[PDB]
């Protein structure tokens, strides 16, 4: 069936300089890929096998891999890091993605 | 039965 | 990290994998590193065996209700698992250590080792009349337990894995290829000349190849038309040195070359799979199960020390041909080789 | 390398819409394209891919039969033929790009597109 | 009693066969003895030369048909008729003196020995396109009169006689056949099993098969029909390791399994040759020239080393398949025997 | 005189040869005696090596798009031409040292001597279906610069020279062709007598054939129809003997003879290749490259029954058969060879 | 074992009449079902047999065209359709049964059925 | 062109254990079984290939080949062995039986 | 010419 | 071994002529056939050609399509078949002989047939 | 193309008893594929050497033919008083055959 | 090229 590809939490707010992580969990065994969207701007690929960073990625970003379950974490978070960021899946078609999750002041 | 994969810790 | 774990049918016997796919870089060839896991309650003086063979297979045992199955050896393995042999290889791989520490006592290291002269994962696009697979070269990791080498032989209490054997672009870039061939007519001084080069000597998959093609017509004969095509040659040397080329693709143009001038163009021709579905015998990168695979990658040799592989072997030329009114036909050839980028 | 979105605007319900994403600094057979639409209030999701390489054209189950997209691999472009669009097909539609070898995520996107439908 | 005699067109050369077809007992075949008869006038210089072959033969290429004949010897023995050698190995027998004293002093016999990895006598069955005569490997004793074994021969003072090598059932019975599979479903504890069981592990020619097939359907997914087969694999080891599976006989019963329920039913099923006659390939039994055979016993050989047998090894399985809905299916496949009583 | 001479394609390397067609005498055939010239400043410290080879062909080089060309060696040479070998074989033939003297120091002699047991060069018809060239086996001489044999350089710095291997009619008339059968029946003392012989051992290429037949019907069934013809037996023996039959010529005469009655007739049957250019298969004389060639000539064989020729061997046969009412037909063969004369 | 016949009586010339022989205790594959009739006095005569492995079936010369012989292999159950019934078609009619494989005699037979024309 | 089989004589009579033999000569070389009919009972196999008994028939029964002559020979005639008895082939189709031998009490 | 039988003694 | 050739006369422009050469002595399959026109004054001219074993014909191009060369087995004959006779066509013929296992040249020679044409 | 067999001189005289040779240009190369043929007046010709240096059987020794590259000559030793003739000069290694003008040799 | 003759002297 379609992977459900749920992530929480829906909105969190950190002040400059704060650690924040964002976790993803799938209905079935999966592949996962990590989106951060500004407002008002096409997504920006960040990182990609829930582990690999991608190219010109600020090495502040990390994921990590448990079973099921995947985390985007952030070490320390710079004051442009605030966007709604997404999880994305691309082992079966369709690809789904995650319902996002806003990082505010 | 069929390939799957494992943890390894 | 993850490692790749298939059980017997009987539920009872675990052949641990850490990859799928081993490099080959022209020196080395990454070991077949791994544990297999049986519980001796179940053994009662049994041994259990590994073997590693890979063979010029067409068709499988899929229950599929048709002959002509055939399987020819190419290399053949065997390892004892349990009970242990001497040690050599004397150090247990990292992961065949985590593997034992994470699984207990009773999972056992297997190791082996692919010679040189192996060939790579190739197979052979199956036609209409063909169901099921086709002809193609591929690896296999076996793990069963018997008394001896055939007693056990029975299909319920063993495990069966797929590898593959793949390389990758060499960093290190090629000549320039160019060829040229003068058609001298053998009555006056009049002459046709033409040549052909490629911008670089290896290209992957999917990028286009820009190939240039300069013609001086001195001659009172007219170019009626120039075809450049793509060529994929597949040695298939088992007993006898066969060989099938087939064109992968193909760009024509109605360039009529005007008598006593000059010409010259680039064309660009991209080889690729959507339409190259129906030519059965093409050759294609090895596949695991039934997953799609693009072209076959051209297999790479080292500098000398030709041995004679027995698998397939691909190889891809451009080939540039002139049509010219009442006869007089002059053509080039010149390859290059088609691989995957290194991955990072 | 960049991906350009047009063919935006106002399509009465029940209407067609094409949009054209024309693509530069990459081959079409060594790539993949991807649309990926974002309604207003809610995230992204995908609705149709083409493998030019295998030849391949995948829609999710929501545009099943109603969308069809094709791809012109002589100038490096790919269309999304959009018909039969109702009020849920309002969205901004980003057309994305991935490696058609082992693909590793939608590293590029366009600008976006605003696509609306209403009864006007 | 009575034996066999053929002689040489020409009328000068005579050979005599006590018997046929010489079985084997899994760890002796009969021994094939006999005396060649000759005109003593005849030869004066010549010798008389007696040699048995087995080989894998696309019709016989000493006939009148035209067209392609293949022959690949797979084993060859000789023995000189005349002059006497040495006696021993196997001084003659009751047979050969009895033979020797009914014609006299001009009769010699001539005594060859099976070795016991050498295949059965198998034939294929001819497609509409094998004209005259398929595959198979057969037996041959061939008595010739020359200076030297690598003369030439007349094919006129040559006679060739046929034989085979046959088996029959073993006296002692096997384990009772027995196969079991659950699918199972990773949503929940809704596992779908079945057991198929034979009554006995040998049956003879003509002799119903009963299967019986217990079915547990505990998943919401519903059985639509089950069918039983009865499936022959011939192995064919001329080169490489080829194979031909062909159903022999098959069983349709539209049985619904419906969910959460049990199921259970005993089928009855006799495989025959009046209803494979067009399935090119079928292994039948070794023919003498072109008399109807059924089809081919079992290929038994009593466990060993399993030594590489190069002719064609014929086996039977039971094939038990359901096809359950919207997608899936599991099946079982259970071996079985099919050979001949032994004679009173 | 004359000699032949060919270049690469670069036009560096060139090969002399003095004969195309090298006869073979049944004792020793003509030695490959020729030169090759080379520039010694372009090789660079590389070596001139030729290659004498003869194998089994399924199309050539002829960048056909067609896939399949097999292709199986049955000898192999080599001869290091530059630089020079030890002296044997010391003296140079007057051939040699001619060309040696017209071209300078830049010519370096090459020999090469073709073992008794080769076989001839016979080419098998293409079919219909088979475009280009088809199934055969041909001499070959290639001449390439590298410094081993085994190194895998720019192989367009070659050049390829084919000869041919023949056999003419041996100056010695053989026995006359003879054969008598004659068909006894049980039920009485009657007996159907059936006659033929030939008039010579040797044909030459479009020589009629006088066959006489004699019939001596005692016995109440009628002979129908009489048919005479000429069949051709092609021994393909690579792998395992395979043998092709072919009839080239006909003759029907509807001469029924009547029962208690003698019959005697000669007939006259000539093969020619216009009436059978469809009989795919048919083994036709070793060609250059394309040139229109005639039936295959019989392939005699050395006196000392040698063995393991590993080729292509061909022979012709007469068949005559009388067609009898009620079944019970009777067949006579008469073997003749069929030769070139030998050249004056 | 055992071998019935059935479906005696009497037919006027010209007519027809069909007779089933019931098997039990072997299979029709594994042995082949004969007819033999024994006109009153007369010896006996075989006029007809099958074969249900091969699926042949064998007729006398005096009965080819007017007598078929069938089985149904559901029951293990064979008949003889006998077409175009003249005087010398009267006799005891027995059916017989002999191994399939390797001929040895027809070792078991039926206790027969009187068939009449007249 | 089929097998004529015929038998002699066509009847005799014994008193009780005498020595009683049967011939049965082939027109062509033949595979030949031997059935005897009780009066108003179906026949019942004796010999098979000419020398084999059939199981359950007593010992006295006996058989012989002779090239194409077969004999059929009793030890000694029990009081119950009156009966016709019959010579069959069976090495072509179709198979032809003998004339009968009632041999009377 | 063809395989026939004879009588052993 | 001899070679006679016959049916000369005059023809009228634009009408047709057959000319047989009997052939004696040799097998038809072991040699070809060849005719060889001579106009008055000007030299030799070869015309056409048969070759029996391979079953080719060959014609020159002054008289392709026009002339038609055949021959039959049994009677050892070859014959040549001449339509729209031109002026230019007026020779002495001869029918000439050639070893098929190989040409060596014209060995045989008829004894030489006159064709004219005029009006 | 078609080839253009050459022969010089148109004719010639000379006693009995004298040398004379007879020379043949080809316009493209034959491969030595060339025969000679002597015709008497009003006569069928008769073939004289085949291969351009093949003497016939049967043709006197007198008789010679040689070959330098595209040029074939004919050459008699001794003109016999039955020596005249026309002599032609022809080429069979293409189709068709072509043949030469002829040489009157007189008396 | 391809094959072709010369004079040899």
């Amino acid at each position: 069936s379609d992977i459900q590809m749920t992530q929480s939490p829906s909105s969190l707010s950190a002040s400059v300089g704060d650690r924040v992580t964002i976790t993803c969990r799938a209905s079935q065994s999966v592949a996962v890929a990590w989106y951060q969207q500004k407002p008002g701007k096409a997504p920006k690929l960040l990182i990609y096998s829930a582990s690999s960073l991608y190219s010109g990625v600020p090495s502040r970003f990390s994921g990590s891999r448990s079973g099921t379950d995947f985390t985007l974490t952030i070490s320390s978070l710079q004051p442009e890091d605030f966007a709604t960021y997404y999880c994305q899946q691309y082992k079966y078609v369709p690809v789904t993605f995650g319902q996002g999750t806003k990082v505010e002041i | 039965e069929n390939t799957v994969s494992t943890s390894l810790g | 990290t993850r490692v790749f774990k298939k059980s017997s049918p009987n539920g009872k016997l675990t052949v641990y994998l850490g990859k799928r796919d081993f490099v080959d870089h022209l020196d080395k060839v990454d070991p077949v590193d791994g544990v297999v896991l049986v519980d001796p309650d179940y053994l009662k003086d049994r041994k259990v065996f590994v073997t590693l063979t890979v063979a010029f297979r067409y068709g499988r045992e899929d229950c599929d209700v048709l002959g002509l199955s055939f399987r020819k050896d190419l290399f053949i393995a065997n390892y004892q698992a349990f009970p242990p042999t001497p040690n050599p290889p004397r150090p247990p791989t990292r992961l065949q250590e985590r593997l034992l520490r994470k699984l207990g006592q009773h999972a056992h290291p297997f190791f082996f080792t692919i010679p040189q002269n192996l060939p790579s994962s190739v197979t052979l696009q199956p036609g209409p009349e063909d169901t099921g697979k086709a002809l193609g070269v591929d690896f296999e990791i076996r793990a069963f337990v018997a008394k001896s080498l055939e007693e056990k032989s029975h299909k319920r209490n063993s495990v069966r894995l797929v590898i593959r054997k793949v390389q990758f672009a060499p960093e290190k870039p090629g000549p320039q290829p160019s060829a040229e061939t003068t058609r001298h007519f053998l009555m006056s001084d009049r002459s046709l000349h033409l040549e052909a080069s490629l911008d670089k000597e290896l290209y992957y998959h999917g990028e286009p190849l820009n190939v240039n093609v300069h013609v001086t017509n001195n001659s009172t004969k007219t170019v009626k038309k120039i075809k450049v095509s793509v060529r994929q040659y597949a040695d298939i040397v088992l007993f006898s040195t066969a060989q099938y080329k087939v064109p992968v693709a193909q760009v024509e143009q109605d360039d009529q070359v005007s008598p006593s001038s000059t010409f010259s163009k680039v064309y660009t021709i991209t080889p690729f799979l959507a339409n190259n579905r129906e030519k059965r015998g093409l050759a294609l990168d090895g596949k695991l199960k039934h997953e799609d695979t693009n072209l076959a990658s051209s297999t790479i040799v080292k500098e000398g020390a030709n041995k004679e592989v027995l698998g397939i072997l691909v190889s891809y030329r451009v080939k540039v041909k002139l049509v010219v009114s009442r006869g007089g036909d002059v053509s080039v050839e010149l390859p290059f080789v088609l691989m995957h980028p290194k991955p990072h | 390398v960049q991906l350009v979105e047009s063919g935006g605007g106002l399509v009465q319900p029940g209407g067609s819409l094409r949009l054209s994403c024309a693509a530069s600094g990459f081959n079409v057979y060594s790539s993949s394209i991807h649309w990926v639409r974002q309604a207003p209030g809610k995230g992204l999701e995908w609705v149709a891919s083409i493998s030019s390489y295998y030849g391949y054209t995948y829609y999710a189950d929501s545009v099943k039969g109603r969308f069809t997209i094709s791809a012109d691999t002589s100038k490096n472009t790919a269309y999304l033929q959009m018909n039969s669009l109702r009020a849920e097909d309002t969205a901004v539609y980003y057309c994305a790009r991935s490696r058609q070898f082992w693909y590793s995520g939608l590293d590029y996107w366009g600008q976006g597109t605003l696509v609306t439908v209403s009864s006007a």
